[PDB]
Order: structure tokens, then C-alpha cells, then sequence
């Protein structure tokens, strides 16, 4: 997984 | 020793030939913080800090903290320092990522002063955030109760809360989470680090604080520097933060534990949210998943598995991928492939769009196919294609707009974070050579069959997941959340509820009140004088070869040639337009008179770096006539240019449009793709609908990529069974209409020696084309009726759009528009649509070629409220006082977008597009000077231009059935309803 800010 | 005097022990040091770098591993003596410092001649410098942050529940702490640390720190006590960097820096990369077991904070820039500005904001954010001082940021970023009035229902709100409701509503995200957690139930991956919406409200500020205290400590940090900046200065920069801490034991707390392999396989049936007006019986999924080992696998096995993954799934011709798709049991692959970024490697394979009664068959087919590959093995032409393809990509190292230094960091960190060697994953020349040698000496069966057999077929650590559409899942979840909150309210006194309504109004006012310019002064910026007055230089030479325009870009490319051959589709019959994307796919996934599609693909894989074929469509500033092209984009070693152009001609001219069954599968794949575009990316759909109402370029793209395309796809399966000969002859007239020497354009990027050698191949290729196409010479008009439209999907979140043509006001393009548009996005829309409104994002888009200014929102709980924000943009601009430092920052931020770092192929490509769209170098320069001189007056002038979007702009939304009628009852017959 990878959850980003922008 | 400078290092030791600054408090660092040099642990290890190697030259990595692969990335022409000297890499040094330092350790901060006092805290034990490890630093990888990589020096080379790459001007795109990269920094990151990573913390090992395993969650122990599904409350989402790591994710919430990742959002919260970027909302104010010791040296930068403003609402959102991250957005200030977004606004006013020359960054090439700016983001933050939460992985299942680690949180990464990377920045990149080509400008050394800019780089260190970005690094300082990030270091101060992760180490000394304001979010641990009181609960405000936690409540906003995490979760809080909202009550607009004691007479109303309380709701849950928060950035991460809302984001995760978005995520937990996408079928493919649901599946991958179910798989990860079912594979690894006994370690950190068995819970959700992003946060489960059902569990986020269980989180307390105190737990959140403690998580930061423990894990955001240099002792638990790994730090990466990459690039051409001063090596010693990196350690000096870090000492400010590292010296402010004592050693902590938390790394012993944060260590990730291996999941012990199951002794028996697991079988699961799960639900995903679906629409009722859809044939549920047909939209099941089946995925089979494995954890491949407990032990870290030997370095040769790791490489061999990555090779195997490509061999089975890398191309449409790869057997596992190919066999699954041609079975006709599903629409498309899902959650498929090897992932080796976490502690243990995981392989998955499945299909979506499976009929209920065919689910066991997909499972049986997967197992049979995997057994067949182990028993019969892979043809040597397939193995050679994968090997060339792989060796080519590693040599090219084309990361796009993603920094090369970042890609390296992430490779290193994937082993470093588990306390393994950080240098090893960076190396590949020797391991790759050794694998090549084993294949020649023992054969592919002896290399790959034991991996399939023991890591997959005989691996009892297997999870099978069937996903079934549930038309009630979402309604039932809203029902449980509402009942939970009704009990919260019922348990409160009249004054408890008055207090909460007051906290709500207070919060709303806080987040709708920007920090003043005085406050934002804590975040430094470059001088307008630090900015080159000229655009990035790209050598272009316009020439002529066989009566054809040729653009040459003489750039160092490491002996690779990049070519684009551009054919015109401006005058294609309108009936043919929607078939263009499937036309492009057919060129690449059908055979010739002489070769099957597998043989052709393997030729391409063996001899080149790949070829793609795709449409490109845009307005051109100053003309009614659109730029409308099909592009054939190819690359190879310069020594194989001959083979590249031979193969391109083969694709273009020799492929036969006879494969009915493959064409049927393209349709299903496309339908699948479109359907989840609507679901998780509806803003792209709305943008396309609106452009289609506004200009011919827009109308053309929407025929090939929007709602009109999805509609066209549904009509197409009947047409494929009942009239294949009609489809095939349509495909054949597209080819006739496009393949011609006349008005073709050829783009080449390579160093000067290669280019000369390449021209002989280009000349020959051009020789083989007809002189002139068939069909008309006129570009015939098309448009959708200007209507406000709402497109119904099953979802929680919406995508809200508004747009109009600002040139129609008589506003004339000035480069200041780029500055202002960017400012609008990062201030007004950021604050109102995302932070205050609860959407994942909100932004504006200015097409300076057509004059269309668009507002868009992404995963938005609102609808008409969002349109209202869009309408208030002119008054926001008119209400602004922007001092010189504010202007300067907005300008720098735009120049960063304009001077964005490009690898040589992207340079030559951007140069091609400028030529196609009529942007001359003197236009570029005039527009840059206009950007560099944007003033307060510009901001006010532009306000009047975008007010035409408020007054005469069209709205398209992709939304819930609920929200569409709810909005059509508040504003009667506003939205026309498209299902
Ligand atoms: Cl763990
Ligand atoms: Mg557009
Ligand atoms: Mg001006
Ligand atoms: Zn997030």
C-alpha cells in the first residue's frame, strides 16, 4: 500500500 | 575526520557502478540514526526521512500522523507548511507516503538553495510538529464530531476519516486489503495502517501523541540523501535535529515480525459495494494469493522471481496474463503480480468481471496454467524478450517525472527498514549476468520451474478470495454509523450539544480563515533574481526527410534513440473516432499474415525498448482547427534503430484486423477500465464531458475516453458477434485514413552521432508509407449540447466540475494566468474544497490553448456546496491583498511547474508538443517574462475573466443517485440525469 498527502 | 567531529560514524562505503554513485552509510553516534549519503552528478537532488511505524490496530495512527506533522512545526508555526512549499518552491518532488509498516517523507529539487529550504521544513515537521501540543490538528486530520445545530444529527468528519471512506468504497482497494490482511494475520500487515473508518473514531489524541513520541525519534529513523550537493553539508544540516535527541529503544519496539506460513490454504468470500441497476450475477471476482516464503530469499532467487513475474504477466503476450484473458472467464486481470516491497514477498493473480457460476473455473484455470508453466516451461524467445526488456529498462532508468534518486531510495529502504543491507538492492549488474548464465547453462525450466513449484504450487500459504457485488453494503454501513452517532447525541445534555455546535462553528471559521501574509513569512523563498530568465534549453533542429517534417533533438541519451512518428486523424469520419483506441490496441495485440501476435510482441521485446500507439488531441491557440493525432512512439538501442523502424512499419502496415475473439476481449477490458474510471476518478470524466460541450478537441477526446466512449463500448459487443466484417473493415479504413507520408511528422531524440545513423532508418520507413491517405481533407465539427449534467454511479464520494471559456470575455492570454490559476488551486480551493469541505482534493485547470478554465473536485462528499465554492473564486481574488513576498512565492511556484525537471525523452517530447500546438520559442519566452512580472492588478483582472465561469459556465458532476436528487430538489431541474 501507499497513501499519499497530495 | 569531518564526519566524526559532526557526530557521525562512517559504517560502510561503496561505489555503485549501476547508478554511478559513491554511497556512504553513516550512523549518528548519539541516537543511532542511520544516514545513506549518495553522491553523483545528478542535479535532481533527493532527500527523504523514513520512520518504521507498524500499527497494532486499524485506527489509522500512522496515516493520521503523516497528515498531522505537516500542519505546523517549531520553526514554521503556520496552518500548513506543506502547502506553502507547494505554493512557492522550485521542487521536482514533494509528497509523503504511509506504507503498511513505514512512513516516508521525500523531497527533490534541481536547485540547491530550494532543496535545503524543502529539507528544513520536512525535518522540522517530523521531529518538532505542533500537532502533539494540543488536539486541534488531530481532530481535523484524524476525526472529530461535527454538529451544525443541536436540532440536527452529529456526523464524523476528518481528513483521514473521509479519505478512508473514499478508499473503502473502491472494489479493487477492498480486495487488496482483504488479501494483505488474510495473508499476514499475525503481524502488522494484518491491520490497516491507513485506517478503517469503522475504527478511526476509537483513536484518542493520547494514543496518537505516544505513537509520535515512540516512533518519530531519530533512533527509529533512516535518512537518505542523493545527488550533486556537498556531502559534508548534509551531515551539518542533520546535526541540528539529531543532536537535539538522546538514544531511544523504540527500534526494538518497531521491528517487523515475519508471518509463519500456514499449514493449510484459506478460502474467503467477501462483499464489495455495487449498484442495483447492474447485472450483479456477472461482476464477481476471483483472486488467488500466496506469501512466497518466511526466510529472506537469496539474492539470486529475488531477481529470478522479478524476472518470472515479467515472464508470466509483463506483456499482453505473457502466458499467464494471455491465457487468463483469452479464457473469456473475466473482463480483466485484478490484483495480479509479484509484490516484494514488504517483509515477505507476495504473489497474486485473479480476474474481475466473472459470472457467479464461473468462479471455481477461474481458480481451476489459474492452478492449471501455473502447473503447465512449471511442467512445459517458457519458450526461449519469451525468455530472451524478458531479458532484453529488463536489461533495456535498467540501463535506461526512465523514472518519468519521478526522481531517479527517489526510485533508488525506495529500493534501498525496502530492505534497509527490515535491518538488511541497504546497498544490496541497488546492485543488479552482477546478479543479472549470473541469472543470464544459469539460463544458458541449465535452461529456463531448471531455473523457473522450482520457483513455481515450491513457492507457489506446493505452497500451502494460499488465500483464495471471491468478491461478490453487494447492492446493500453501503446503505447498511451508513445505517450503522448513523445509529452509532444517534446514541452519541442521545447520551449528551442540552449544553453538551450547544458546546459541540459551538466547537463546530469555531473550527469552520478557523479553517476558512487563511494565515495572513505576515505569518507565512516564516517559510523562506528564493529571490526572483535566483530564477533563470530563460526557459530550459532543448536543442531542436527542424529538417526534412522524404518530403516530411523532422524534428531532431541532440541530447545525451545513453545510446538510446527515442522516436515519435505522428499521423493526423483530423479528418477521420466521425463514425470511426470512437474506434480509434481499440484500433491502437489491435495494432499492438494482433498478428500479421506471417506472424502471430505473440511472435511479433516477442520480436519487439527482444529488439527494442517498446513501441506504443495512442491518440493525442488538443486545441491550438488562435485557430478553430484542432490538433488531432495518432502517435507511434518507439525506443531502442541506437544500434537497433533499423530493427525499431522495421517493426513499427510491421505493426502499422502488416497487422491484420481479423482476430474477432481478441477484439471481444479488448472491449471487455475497456469496459472494466472505464467503469472504474467513473468510480475512482470521475473528475476526469466530468472534465471530458465539459470540454466536449465547449470545443471540437474536447468533443473528439470524449468520443474516445469519456461517457460517450463507455456508451459506444456497450453497443459494440453485439456489433462484434453479429457484424465482425463491419468492424474489421472500419479498422481497415482508419489505417487507410492515417498512414501517409504527407503531413506526417517525425520526432527524434538521441545524441548527434546516433541521429545521423538513425536518419537512414527513418528515410526507409517513410519510403514504405503511402504518399497520401484516403478519406476527406476537412475536419468536420462536433459538439455535445451545453447542459448541466449529473452522472449517476454507486459511490459515497462525488466529483464535481464547472468550466467555461474565458477567452470569450475578450480576456487575452497573459502568462500571469498560470500563476493565478496555481494560486487559486493551492489557497481557495485547498482551503474550502479539501480542508473545510472534506473532499480529498479540489483544483482548477486552465487550458491556455482552448481558453477553458475548469474547476474540479476529487472524492467530494458535497455537490452544490462545491459549485458554490467555485462561484466565490472571483470575490476571493478581489478580496486578496498580496504583498510582494506573496507574489514572488506564487511566481516561483509557477516557474517550478514550468521548469520541471525532464529526462531527455521528455524534453524532446515536450518540444514536439510545442511544435504541434504552435507554441514557438519566442512565445515561450514572452509568456515566461509575463509570469515573472505578474502583479496584484493581474489577480484582479483575472477575477473578472473567471466570473464568466460563474455566470455562463457549465457544471458536470459524477455523483450518487441520492445526492443527485437531493440536489435536484434544492435546485429544481438543475442537473440533467445520465445513468
Ligand atoms: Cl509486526
Ligand atoms: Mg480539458
Ligand atoms: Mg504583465
Ligand atoms: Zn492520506
Amino acid at each position: 500500500a501507499a497513501l499519499t498527502r497530495a | 575526520d569531518e564526519a566524526e567531529k559532526l557526530g557521525f560514524e562512517k559504517v560502510s562505503e561503496e561505489f555503485i557502478s549501476e547508478c554511478k554513485s559513491k554511497a556512504i552509510l553513516f550512523k549518528h553516534k548519539k541516537t543511532g540514526c542511520e544516514v545513506m549519503s549518495v553522491s553523483n552528478e545528478d542535479e535532481n537532488k533527493v532527500f527523504g526521512v523514513v520512520f518504521r511505524t507498524p500499527p497494532k490496530d486499524s485506527t489509522g495512527i500512522p496515516h493520521i500522523l503523516q497528515h498531522s506533522v505537516l500542519c505546523g512545526s517549531r520553526k514554521y508555526p503556520v496552518k500548513e507548511p506543506f502547502v506553502e512549499l507547494l505554493k512557492g518552491s522550485l521542487h521536482t518532488f514533494l509528497n509523503a507516503f504511509t506504507y503498511p509498516d513505514r512512513t516516508c517523507y521525500p523531497v527533490a529539487s534541481t536547485n540547491t538553495k530550494d532543496f535545503y529550504n524543502l529539507v528544513d521544513v520536512y525535518l522540522d515537521a517530523v521531529f518538532f510538529p505542533k500537532c502533539v501540543d494540543d488536539a486541534h490538528t488531530f481532530q481535523q486530520e484524524g476525526w472529530h464530531y461535527e454538529l451544525n445545530d443541536p436540532s440536527e444529527d452529529i456526523s464524523y468528519k476528518g481528513v483521514v476519516f473521509n479519505e478512508m471512506k473514499g478508499v473503502y468504497s473502491q472494489p479493487d482497494n477492498i480486495l487488496g486489503r482483504i488479501a494483505q490482511q488474510a495473508l499476514s494475520p499475525e503481524n502488522t500487515y494484518g491491520v490497516d495502517s491507513g485506517g478503517d473508518p469503522k475504527d478511526i473514531p476509537n483513536l484518542t489524541f493520547e494514543e496518537f501523541k505516544e505513537f509520535h513520541r515512540q516512533y518519530y525519534h531519530p533512533s527509529n529513523a533512516r535518512i537518505w540523501f542523493y545527488g550533486d550537493d556537498d556531502p559534508v553539508h548534509r551531515l551539518r544540516v542533520l546535526s541540528e535535529y539529531l543532536d537535539m535527541f538522546e538514544a531511544s529503544p523504540s527500534p526494538n519496539s518497531s521491528k517487523i515480525k515475519f508471518q509463519k506460513l500456514f499449514s493449510e490454504p484459506v478460502r474467503l468470500v467477501e462483499k464489495y459495494p455495487a449498484g442495483r441497476d447492474g447485472d450483479l450475477k456477472k461482476k464477481h471476482m476471483l483472486c488467488v494469493n500466496w506469501l512466497l516464503s518466511e526466510k529472506p530469499l537469496d539474492l539470486q532467487t529475488q531477481l529470478a522471481l522479478g524476472f518470472l513475474d515479467h515472464l508470466m504477466l509483463g506483456t499482453p503476450a505473457s502466458p499467464l496474463r494471455k491465457i487468463l484473458l483469452e479464457s473469456g472467464l473475466g473482463e480483466a486481470l485484478v490484483s495480479s503480480g509479484l509484490s516484494d516491497e514488504l517483509l515477505q514477498p507476495q504473489f497474486g493473480i485473479g480476474l474481475k468481471g466473472v459470472s457467479e457460476e464461473n468462479v471455481q473455473k477461474v481458480e481451476e484455470l489459474i492452478m492449471d496454467t501455473l502447473k503447465k508453466l512449471a511442467e512445459e516451461g517458457f519458450d526461449n524467445d519469451a525468455v530472451e524478450a524478458s531479458m532484453n526488456t529488463i536489461e533495456f529498462s535498467l540501463r535506461e532508468n526512465n523514472t518519468g517525472s519521478f526522481p531517479r534518486g527517489l526510485s533508488l531510495m525506495l529500493q534501498s529502504i525496502s530492505k534497509w527498514i527490515y535491518d538488511m543491507d541497504p546497498f544490496e538492492p541497488l546492485k543488479y549488474t552482477e546478479p543479472l549476468k549470473a541469472l543470464k548464465t544459469r539460463i544458458a547453462e541449465e535452461g529456463s525450466k531448471a531455473v523457473f520451474s522450482p520457483l513455481i513449484e515450491k513457492l507457489i504450487l506446493n505452497n500451502s500459504h494460499r488465500v483464495t478470495i471471491e468478491m461478490q457485488p453487494d447492492p446493500e453494503k453501503a446503505t447498511q454501513e451508513e445505517v450503522e454509523e448513523k445509529n452509532i452517532l444517534e446514541k452519541v447525541k442521545a447520551a449528551m445534555t442540552e449544553e453538551d450539544l450547544a458546546e459541540l455546535a459551538r466547537a463546530t462553528e469555531e473550527l469552520k471559521l478557523k479553517q476558512e480563515t487563511p494565515d495572513p501574509p505576515e505569518a507565512l513569512r516564516c517559510v523562506p523563498s528564493l529571490n526572483l533574481g535566483d530564477i533563470p530568465k530563460e526557459p530550459t534549453y532543448v536543442p531542436t533542429e527542424v529538417g526534412d526527410i522524404n518530403g516530411v517534417k523532422v524534428l531532431r533533438h541532440d541530447l545525451f541519451t545513453n545510446d538510446i534513440i527515442y522516436t515519435e512518428v505522428v499521423f493526423d486523424i483530423g479528418s477521420l469520419k466521425h463514425e470511426l473516432l470512437p474506434l480509434v483506441p481499440l484500433f491502437c490496441q489491435s495494432l499492438l495485440e494482433m498478428g500479421t499474415k506471417d506472424l502471430t501476435f505473440v511472435q511479433l510482441n516477442q520480436l519487439i521485446g527482444r529488439k527494442t525498448g517498446g513501441i506504443s500507439v495512442y491518440p493525442l488531441t488538443s486545441s491550438v491557440r488562435g485557430k478553430d482547427e484542432p490538433c488531432s493525432k495518432i502517435i507511434v512512439r518507439g525506443k531502442s538501442m541506437a544500434g537497433r534503430a533499423d530493427d525499431l523502424f522495421n517493426l513499427m512499419n510491421c505493426l502499422l502496415q502488416e497487422v491484420q484486423f481479423t482476430d474477432q475473439q481478441r477484439f471481444k476481449q479488448f472491449v471487455s477490458q475497456s469496459r472494466a477500465r472505464m467503469e472504474n474510471r467513473l468510480r475512482g476518478s470521475g473528475h476526469g470524466i466530468a472534465a471530458a464531458r465539459m470540454d466536449a460541450m465547449l470545443n471540437i478537441a474536447g468533443w473528439m477526446s470524449e468520443q474516445m475516453g469519456g461517457l460517450s466512449y463507455l456508451e459506444f463500448l456497450h453497443t459494440l459487443e453485439k456489433k462484434v458477434d453479429e457484424d465482425w466484417e463491419g468492424i474489421s473493415s472500419s479498422l481497415e479504413e482508419i489505417r487507410r485514413s492515417l498512414l501517409a507520408r504527407n503531413g506526417c511528422i517525425v520526432n527524434m531524440t538521441a545524441d548527434g552521432k546516433s541521429l545521423t545513423n538513425v536518419e537512414k532508418s527513418v528515410a526507409k520507413f517513410l519510403d514504405l508509407l503511402p504518399e497520401n491517405p484516403s478519406g476527406g481533407l476537412v475536419t468536420w465539427d462536433g459538439r455535445l449540447p451545453l447542459r448541466n449534467e449529473a452522472i449517476v454511479i454507486p459511490t459515497q464520494v462525488n466529483y464535481v466540475g464547472k468550466a467555461g471559456n474565458i477567452y470569450s470575455t475578450g480576456y487575452e492570454l497573459d502568462g500571469s494566468a498560470y500563476v493565478i490559476s496555481k494560486h487559486i488551486s493551492n489557497t481557495w480551493l485547498w482551503d474550502r474544497v479539501r480542508v473545510s469541505g472534506g473532499a480529498y482534493g479540489g483544483f482548477c485547470d486552465f487550458d491556455s490553448h482552448s481558453g477553458v478554465f475548469s474547476y474540479l473536485s476529487y472524492r467530494d462528499p458535497n455537490l452544490l456546496k462545491t459549485l458554490d465554492i467555485y462561484d466565490g473564486t472571483g470575490d476571493f481574488l478581489r478580496g486578496l491583498d498580496v504583498d510582494q513576498e506573496t507574489l514572488t512565492k506564487a511566481i516561483i511556484g509557477t516557474i517550478g511547474d514550468v521548469d520541471s525537471y525532464q529526462l531527455p525523452d521528455a524534453k524532446g517530447y515536450s518540444s514536439l508538443l510545442r511544435h504541434l500546438l504552435g507554441v514557438t520559442d519566442e512565445e515561450r519566452q514572452r509568456k515566461r517574462e509575463e509570469i515573472l512580472t505578474t502583479s496584484l492588478k493581474d489577480f484582479k483582472d483575472f477575477a473578472q475573466a473567471i466570473d464568466v465561469v460563474r455566470d455562463k459556465g457549465v457544471a458536470v458532476a459524477v455523483a450518487s443517485a441520492e445526492d443527485i436528487d437531493a440536489a435536484n430538489n434544492e435546485r429544481s431541474n438543475f442537473f440533467e440525469v445520465k445513468k
